[PDB]
């Protein structure tokens, strides 16, 4: 029935986003506000092609956008973000409601700096 | 025998639950949505006698998705050959397979 | 007689009002959490695609090494007539790995309490 | 098919054989009927869960409902039989022949 | 191969079925059916069907309580029979056990068609889903869809239950 | 590390049952104008230890007419089920976190009746049989109403997870929203635990010892421990369901203290009720459950389905 | 008593305090001291599995912050 | 029984049959069968006595076993093809189980033993219902799944049903058991032609239902359940016995009566395929049913049996309840052969 | 896995308690000690004789009413659908049907025990 | 109108439980059709985003679809914050 085409391992290499789920959740809203365009392009490719092998470059672009976003976040509000995601990480359900002061500080920093 | 009351009145008493490719809640897809969709679109309007012959390929793919007999046969063949090779001692299996792999997110 | 019924009805109404307020707030909080998940989804999808493809490629290379002894085995041959992408069965991704990974991939979520 | 499917099918066959082979008590045969219903529930649930047929998830519950009806029906009849004979033996249901 | 948990549970399911199908006495038959209901709940739980397994266990517990009461009322004798108190019951039980063991050996050491098709084993873990999505339980959504999609099913089921109440009253009226 | 958690759950529960025996005896004594155990140990604090040591050094009897396998199986089932019913309770964190904890409690509770059923049948004596049939009647009386009350109360929780009840009652106790359901649930839990005025399976005045009349020494002590563990567990379930303590994620000890205090209050209320009232006739319990509780429960289930939709107050977590 | 009933009540209260406190402390001891993660749905389980994969020591509770992205 | 409750139960029986007939989902067909059985059980027990209770118990056991096999066949079909629609039945083992379950529901040989017993244990009205209305749902399902049938199994069961109906009817003095064996033979005839033409099955079912309704209504009009009690009817109302004789002759399949039309048609259809031996066997076997019909006609209409003195009193009174559809049923049972081509309207 | 371990632990503890109870103390079993208890006098018949159930109709009705519990349990999830009118209509239909069945059994003396 | 008042009084004097049950059931039946917040419940249910919103391909002729989540087009949840 024919053989299955697969990408090489070298083609699958990309810089990785290696922050935990609490870190991702603490920055989720700003991340979706800033990196919207590459993510939407990747999702449209994914839902139109119906094949993960045809949207690899879009995934690499998504990783690059996330890396740039987190580099900026590190560059301007390391400490408020660290406090906010530590607060989020302590919770067993990772709840937004239990840490609003740290979220307010992080929001103020990102608004003023960027 | 069959009085197609639903078709005559356009009621849809039970047709919503006849197939897995039909409007699930929250758009949750069946495991074999595409195969069933292709088979149904192939067999539509030509009758059962013709569909049993001319849509045999789509139906075979759908049944393979449903029960996965050939996939297990192929996996078992690969595993048997690998086990024979290691028993003979010529296999030399890789670190990722053994759990020493460098995981990615 | 009348006083007890009135007091019970008043207690019920006060509880109803408080629960209405709290449940609406909880609905808003759920919507916020769902939006955060929506924002995070594309990156997870990209990494999942890369993980699945990498496991498939590793299995393909290992099978090409293993199954060269036999006469009539086409390496990487599909079992479907169609040439479109088919989601892996997970016996195909974890078929050559240790039973610990197999257990974690199969029953890990169900047994986590 | 996996081994579990064969086990459930074997359970159904065993319950059917138990129903078809009466000893004395009508209650034991009713229990065999209930066992057949349980086996059908398990088999259908496993199939529906395996294929992720979301709307079919309500089908087994429906089965249970009618099982109860069937279970109630049988029990009702047993009561009458007992009230006629002081026992639930199938030997006493022999007033009518072929 | 992985812990054989599903295979063990299904074997115990078959064993309980053989236990109540040899028909020792409705007390022990009810015990065997309760055991089968428990292991079936476990089997369904291991596939992701928590609600269905719990529901079937609860329903069969209630049914077997009613059956126990009816056995005390109408299905007793001076010496109730157990699996080792009678040669017919013991023979049926041993035949069922041997049939199950033979079928398991046949399907495990070989790959042959018993009745329908062939089977090699490999454990039930192979045909799983690796589906990664959802803030909800799919089984819960499908079952809850009974009140929005299954209006016809609800109508026929409710009518059948009301008719069943009327029917049991008519049957036991007597006269 | 998990086995340590299991042991630290199940040993303190057994100690609590042992001293609940003493507390019940003393409360009944002081409500009956007497003292109760105050001799062996200061304030009777060594009485449970003496009772346990006496019961486990006493000869156990195997009746000649009894079915020995079921006779031995029944107390084991009772005690193991009573211990297992504790594992999904959030205090504030459960040992086992279940999506459907409420249904698990329902199923295990409806399984626990077979201990009494099989012990009474396997004793092969008339009083034990009468007690077991009374147990059948009691379950048929209470089960459906209990389930419908549970569903009606949980229609405001949004799920069947027991931990969510803590967040549901963050501001107000659920009793202020469903106090009629709370009353019916309290009576139903009195009936489910075979407690006075619904202690009909034992029926001391009518059936001597009822279903456990043939049991002695350790097997009898096991039934006793299972019963008292069920008492404490059901009152803890009521406390979680209707009087929700506030949980601070950085100080769970406060929640634990609050929840334990509420559970002890409800258990003392159980003892008070036992000391206060006479016993029902077991057909009268069926009539009370099927002619008064069931219609009101159906109407309240209708009301509690309609109310969140009417007021746009539906809970989250579909 | 009536206050001589209190010692038994205190003993029962102390016994009943143990399960909750022990569960909380054991959960904190085996999860980095930060309230063991809850996974009622497959998405949260996927989050935990990703955390374990990127932790570098096969433990989900080991959290990697911004220092891990150079 | 309350008349309101009886009407509700009859309506529920009919609703279950209609649900079977209009459903596209296998689950809804199974539900229709369950509802039909649940409502049918009390109708068989309307006049309470031990024989009625025994008949109801036997009927319940048979139909519950059949429904369990039905559901298992449905589930096997779903396993090998995720389909719920009633169609060509993609699995052969499931199709065999489905055929056996439907045959057990219909009372086809060798699952025939319950029919004479249940018919004898109930009243004549309940027997009328059981032998006329209860055949519609399984036959409708069989017509819908006919293309996937295995002709060997169904033809074997049909031939066995015809043979057993004739042989069993040869031995009976009770009228209800005679009717039951006649029903078994006619079901055999109906299922013999099903794999070739479902229109012929429908035509045979309609003619059989008309003749059976006329027979049962005549038996209710003259309160006879045995041959000897029917042998008195000539001394009270000879017109009833004459109409009964003509109806029996029609049920025997003699030309030019209407009962000849289905067999004739079926035979022709079977010769349109090759199928020569089986129709010849079927006709030669139906001669047995003709024989015991003729014996009944000898007892009731063609000779006069001795009567009793008290019969004189019965001469002074008239029948109170009158069946409005009996004359039309008799006419349709006898004089319908010249309108045979109208069967085209059935397809 | 954890739930299986918990079940095993509880069952093992109960079994060990039974074993200790039966093997630690001194046993002196004789025929009179192990005879059935009927308040000091020998029983007339056997305890395995049929024992009449006066509430059999209520037991069958309980069987029927238990399945409506399974029907009504998914209501918390059903309350999250977009078409709330149909869901509310169907839930009220089911509850009204259950109440009507209870009323029918009540008015026809079905809840009265046999005498 | 006068006999039914006596009937209601007698029912309240003999079977108060059934009176309360029927009153509660009737209120639960009829009230939801007269409430303005039922549609609010429907809207709240529809506003819960369980699945991912898949973007549409721009053909250049959809001025009602936003090009960014923060754009003024698209649905609004501002009614939900005031509830
Ligand atoms: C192949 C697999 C076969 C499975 C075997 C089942 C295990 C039981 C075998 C040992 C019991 C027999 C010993 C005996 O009778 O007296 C011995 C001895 C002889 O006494 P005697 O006075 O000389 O004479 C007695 C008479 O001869 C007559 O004495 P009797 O009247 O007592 O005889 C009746 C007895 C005799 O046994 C037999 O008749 C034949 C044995 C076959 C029974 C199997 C039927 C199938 C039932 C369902 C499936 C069960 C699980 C099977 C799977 C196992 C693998 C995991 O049968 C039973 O009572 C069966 C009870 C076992 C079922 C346990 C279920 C627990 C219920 C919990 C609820 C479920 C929750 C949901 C899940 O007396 C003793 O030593 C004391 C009693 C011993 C009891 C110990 C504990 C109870 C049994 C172990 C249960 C383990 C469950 C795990
Ligand atoms: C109105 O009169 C009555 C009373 O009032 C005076 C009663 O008390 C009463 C109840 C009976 C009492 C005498 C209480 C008897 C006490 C129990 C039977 C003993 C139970 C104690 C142990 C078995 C519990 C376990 C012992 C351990 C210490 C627990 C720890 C477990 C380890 C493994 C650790 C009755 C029935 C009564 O009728
Ligand atoms: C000609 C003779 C007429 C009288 C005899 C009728 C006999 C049958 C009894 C009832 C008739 C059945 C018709 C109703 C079929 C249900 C489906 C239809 O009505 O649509 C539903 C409309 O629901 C309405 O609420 C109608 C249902 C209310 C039924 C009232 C109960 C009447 C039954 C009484 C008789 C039954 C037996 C006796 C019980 C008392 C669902 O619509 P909707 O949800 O938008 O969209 C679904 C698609 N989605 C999921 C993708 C969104
Ligand atoms: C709370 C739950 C967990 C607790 C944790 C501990 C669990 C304890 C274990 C459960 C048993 C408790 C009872 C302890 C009493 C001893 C019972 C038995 O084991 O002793 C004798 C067992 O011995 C046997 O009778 C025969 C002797 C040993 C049999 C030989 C088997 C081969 C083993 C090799 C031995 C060589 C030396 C061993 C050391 C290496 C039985 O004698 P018997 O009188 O009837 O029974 C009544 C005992 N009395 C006298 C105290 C009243
Ligand atoms: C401000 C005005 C309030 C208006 C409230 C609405 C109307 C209230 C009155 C309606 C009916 C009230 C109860 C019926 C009248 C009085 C009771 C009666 O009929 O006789 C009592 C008698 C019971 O006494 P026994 O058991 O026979 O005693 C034997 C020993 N001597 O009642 C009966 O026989 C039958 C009772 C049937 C109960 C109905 C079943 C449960 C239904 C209620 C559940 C929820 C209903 C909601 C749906 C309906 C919505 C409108
Ligand atoms: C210490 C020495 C150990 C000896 C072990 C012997 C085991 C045995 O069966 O002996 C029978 C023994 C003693 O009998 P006697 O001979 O009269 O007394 C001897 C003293 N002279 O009887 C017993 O005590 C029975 C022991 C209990 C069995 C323990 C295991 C049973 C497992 C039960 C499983 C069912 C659990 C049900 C709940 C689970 C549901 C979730
Ligand atoms: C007896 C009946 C046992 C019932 C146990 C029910 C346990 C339960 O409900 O928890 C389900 C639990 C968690 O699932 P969720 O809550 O949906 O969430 C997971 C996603 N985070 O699922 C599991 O862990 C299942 C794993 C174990 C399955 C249960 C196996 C028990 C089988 C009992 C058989 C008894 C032994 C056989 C002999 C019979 C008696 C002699
Ligand atoms: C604005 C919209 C709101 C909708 C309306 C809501 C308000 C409705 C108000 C009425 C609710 C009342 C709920 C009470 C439910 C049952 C009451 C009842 O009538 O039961 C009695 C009996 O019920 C009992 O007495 C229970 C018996 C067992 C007693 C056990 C001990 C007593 C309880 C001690 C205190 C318990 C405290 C309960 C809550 C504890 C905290 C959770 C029936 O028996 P009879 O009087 O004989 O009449 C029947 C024949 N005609």
């Amino acid at each position: 029935p024919g053989i299955v085409e697969l990408p090489t391992l070298e083609d699958l290499k990309v810089q990785e986003v290696k922050v935990s789920s609490s870190v991702l959740k603490a920055a989720a809203h700003h991340y979706g506000a800033q990196c919207d365009k590459p993510n939407k392009e990747f999702m449209l490719c994914r839902w139109e092609e119906k094949d993960p092998r045809r949207c690899l470059e879009e995934g690499k672009l998504v990783n690059q956008c996330a890396l740039d976003f987190f580099r900026q976040i590190k560059r301007h509000c390391a400490e408020p973000f660290t406090e906010y995601w530590t607060c989020i990480d302590y919770s067993g359900l990772q709840l937004f409601r239990h840490c609003r002061k740290q979220q307010a500080k992080f929001d103020e920093c990102v608004l003023d700096k960027l | 025998p069959f009085f197609d009351v639903q078709k005559r009145l356009g009621l849809d008493l039970d047709r919503w639950m006849t197939i897995q490719s039909a409007e699930q809640p929250h758009k949750i897809p069946g495991r074999c949505h595409a195969f069933e969709k292709e088979w149904i679109e192939c067999a539509h309007g030509i009758g059962g006698i013709r569909a049993e012959k001319e849509c045999k390929i789509e139906f075979d793919d759908f049944v393979e998705c449903l029960l996965r007999q050939k996939t297990m046969k192929r996996l078992s063949a690969i595993k048997r050959q690998r086990d024979k090779l290691i028993k003979e001692g010529k296999y030399t299996p890789p670190p990722h397979h053994l759990g020493k792999e460098d995981p990615r997110p | 007689g009348y006083s007890m019924f009135a007091v019970g009805i008043g207690t019920l109404l006060f509880g109803y009002w408080s629960m209405m307020k709290w449940n609406r707030e909880r609905r808003r909080l759920q919507i916020e959490d769902f939006e955060a998940r929506i924002a995070l989804m594309p990156l997870f999808q990209a990494e999942k695609d890369r993980r699945v493809l990498q496991m498939l490629r590793e299995n393909l290379e290992e099978e090409a090494i293993i199954m060269k002894d036999v006469p009539d085995w086409k390496v990487g041959e599909s079992v479907f007539h169609t040439t479109r992408w088919v989601t892996p069965m997970m016996g195909e991704l974890y078929g050559l790995r240790t039973n610990e990974e197999i257990l974690s991939a199969t029953y890990g979520f169900i047994w986590y309490t | 098919m996996p081994l579990v499917y064969m086990n459930i099918i074997m359970a159904f066959a065993i319950a059917l054989a138990g129903l078809l082979m009466y000893r004395s008590h009508l209650m034991s045969s009713l229990l065999c009927l209930e066992g057949m219903m349980l086996s059908l529930f398990i088999m259908s649930t496993l199939i529906i869960l395996n294929t992720h047929f979301t709307l079919a998830n309500m089908m087994p519950i429906i089965l249970l409902v009618f099982a109860a009806c069937e279970a109630a029906l049988g029990l009702s009849l047993l009561v009458m039989v007992s009230n006629t004979y002081g026992t639930d033996y199938v030997q006493n249901l022999n007033l009518l022949q072929c | 191969m992985t812990m054989y948990i599903a295979f063990i549970l299904s074997t115990i399911f078959v064993i309980g079925f053989v236990g109540f199908s040899s028909k020792p006495s409705p007390i022990y038959g009810g015990l065997g059916l309760i055991v089968s209901g428990g292991v079936g709940c476990g089997i369904v739980l291991n596939f992701g069907g928590s609600f269905l397994g719990l529901m079937v266990f609860l329903i069969y517990l209630g049914g077997m309580l009613v059956v126990f009461g009816y056995t005390t009322a109408m299905a007793t004798e001076m010496y109730p029979e157990v699996w080792v108190s009678n040669k017919t019951v013991f023979g049926a039980f041993v035949s069922g056990l041997m049939m199950e063991f033979c079928m398991v050996y046949y399907a495990l050491k070989e790959e042959e068609v018993e009745i329908i098709f062939k089977f090699n084993g490999l454990g039930d873990w192979v045909i799983y889903d690796t589906g990664d999505s959802g803030f909800f339980s799919e089984e819960a959504m499908g079952i809850a869809a009974l009140y929005s999609y299954g209006t016809w099913l609800v109508i026929v089921t409710g009518w059948s239950l009301l008719i069943g109440v009327v029917v049991i009253m008519e049957i036991t009226r007597g006269n | 590390m998990f086995m340590i958690n299991i042991l630290s759950l199940i040993i303190p529960i057994l100690l609590a049952v042992a001293f609940l025996t003493l507390v019940e005896r003393k409360v009944l004594g002081y409500m009956q104008l007497r003292k109760g155990p105050n001799v062996v140990g200061p304030y009777g604090l060594l009485q449970p230890i003496a009772d346990a040591l006496k019961l486990f050094t006493k000869e156990p009897l195997r009746p000649a007419t009894s079915s020995i396998s079921m006779f031995i199986i029944a107390p084991i089932l009772a005690l193991s089920l009573a211990l297992t019913m504790w594992v999904p309770l959030p205090m504030p964190y459960p040992l086992i976190n279940m999506n459907l904890g409420v249904l698990f409690m329902l199923a295990m509770s409806s399984l626990a009746v077979y201990s009494i059923l099989w012990s009474g049948w396997a004793s092969n004596s008339k009083y034990a049989l009468i007690g077991a049939l009374r147990a059948v009647a009691q379950t048929i009386s209470y089960e459906v109403t209990l389930a419908i009350i549970l569903l009606s109360v949980l229609l405001m929780n949004g799920s069947y997870t027991l931990s969510t009840l803590i967040t549901t009652q963050e501001h107000i106790w659920m009793i202020f929203t469903s106090w009629p359901l709370a009353m019916m649930w309290f009576i139903s839990t009195l009936a489910e635990t075979n407690r006075a005025p619904f202690d009909l399976t034992e029926g001391e005045s009518e059936l001597v010892s009822g279903f456990n009349v043939e049991y002695a020494a350790g097997p009898f002590a096991m039934f006793f421990m299972a019963e008292y563990a069920n008492i404490i567990m059901m009152n803890a379930f009521t406390a979680i369901l209707f009087l929700g303590a506030s949980h601070d994620p950085h100080t769970p000890e406060l929640y634990t203290i609050n929840f334990v205090l509420k559970t002890l209050a409800l258990t003392i209320t159980f003892l008070w009720i036992r000391a206060s009232y006479p016993r029902f006739r077991y057909d009268q319990l069926m009539h009370l459950l099927w002619k008064s509780f069931l219609p009101l429960t159906l109407a309240l289930c209708m009301w509690h389905i309609s109310l969140p939709i009417m007021t746009a107050s539906i809970p989250p977590q579909s | 008593m009536w206050f001589e009933i209190l010692p038994g009540i205190a003993v029962m209260a102390a016994c009943l305090f143990i399960p909750g406190m022990a569960t909380a402390h054991i959960h904190k001891f085996t999860n980095g001291g930060k309230e063991k993660r809850v996974a009622h749905f497959s998405y949260q389980w996927n989050l935990m599995e990703r955390d374990r994969r990127i932790s570098g020591v096969n433990r989900y509770h080991v959290t990697k912050g911004l220092e891990n992205i150079d | 029984m309350n008349p309101i409750i009886y009407t509700t139960l009859i309506m529920t029986v009919m609703s279950g049959t209609m649900l079977v007939m209009i459903s596209s989902h296998w689950l809804l067909i199974w539900i229709g069968f369950e509802m039909n059985l649940l409502a049918m059980i009390p109708v068989l027990m309307k006049n309470f006595n031990p024989r009625a209770t025994e008949a109801a118990t036997k009927y319940f056991l048979t139909q519950a076993t059949a429904s369990m096999m039905l559901m298992m066949a449905i589930i096997i079909n779903l396993l090998y093809s995720g389909q719920w629609t009633i169609t060509k039945m993609f699995n052969p083992v499931a199709m065999t189980m489905m055929t056996m379950a439907l045959a057990m529901k219909l009372g086809l040989s060798p699952f025939h033993f319950w029919v004479p017993e249940v018919t004898q244990g109930i009243s004549l009205q309940a027997g009328l219902l059981l032998l006329t209305w209860q055949k519609l749902a399984p036959l409708s399902v069989l017509c819908q799944i006919s293309q996937s049938i295995n002709p060997n199994l169904m033809l074997t069961m049909a031939m066995l049903s015809i043979l057993i109906g004739g042989w069993g009817g040869l031995n009976q003095t009770q009228l209800r058991k005679i009717m039951a064996y006649s029903s078994i033979a006619h079901m055999g005839w109906m299922t013999a032609v099903l794999p070739y033409n479902t229109t012929m099955t429908i035509l045979n079912l309609l003619i059989y239902i008309t003749m059976t309704l006329a027979m049962f209504m005549l038996l209710i009009h003259s309160s006879a359940t045995t041959t000897l009690s029917l042998s008195h009817t000539w001394n009270k109302m000879p017109v009833i016995t004459s109409l009964m004789m003509v109806t029996l002759l029609s049920m025997g399949g003699l030309p030019p009566l209407s009962g000849f039309m289905p067999k004739w048609m079926i035979i022709q259809e079977m010769t349109k395929n090759e199928s020569i031996i089986m129709p010849t066997l079927m006709a030669m076997t139906a001669l047995l049913n003709l024989y015991f019909y003729m014996r009944l006609a000898y007892s009731s209409s063609l000779t006069m049996f001795p009567s009793t003195n008290n019969m004189k009193m019965k001469w002074q009174f008239e029948h109170t309840k009158q069946m409005k559809l009996l004359p039309t049923m008799i006419v349709l049972s006898t004089l319908v052969l010249p309108m045979t081509p109208a069967l085209s309207s059935l397809n | 896995m954890n739930i299986m371990l918990t079940l095993l632990t509880n069952v093992t503890l109960a079994s060990l308690l039974v074993l200790i109870a039966f093997w630690l103390p001194q046993l002196n079993a004789y025929s009179e000690k192990t005879s059935p208890y009927e308040c000091g006098f020998d029983p007339m018949g056997s305890a395995r004789l049929p024992f009449s159930m006066k509430f059999f109709l209520v037991a069958i009705t309980f069987l029927l009413f238990d399945l409506e519990i399974a029907l009504l349990l998914p209501l918390p999830w059903a309350s999250q659908t977009n078409n709330l009118k149909t869901m509310l209509t169907m839930a009220l239909f089911l509850l009204i049907l259950l109440a009507a069945s209870l009323a029918y059994e009540w008015t026809q003396k079905g809840l009265e025990w046999a005498e | 109108a006068g006999r039914i008042a006596s009937f209601l009084k007698n029912a309240w004097a003999k079977e108060p439980v059934l009176v309360a049950s029927f009153a509660i059931g009737g209120l639960a039946i009829i009230l939801p059709s007269l409430s303005p917040y039922t549609n609010y419940a429907i809207r709240i249910n529809r506003a819960t985003p369980y699945n991912y919103p898949v973007p549409l391909r721009d053909d250049g002729n959809m001025p009602d679809v936003p090009s960014h989540p923060q754009d003024p087009q698209g649905p609004s949840l501002e009614w939900l914050k005031n509830l």
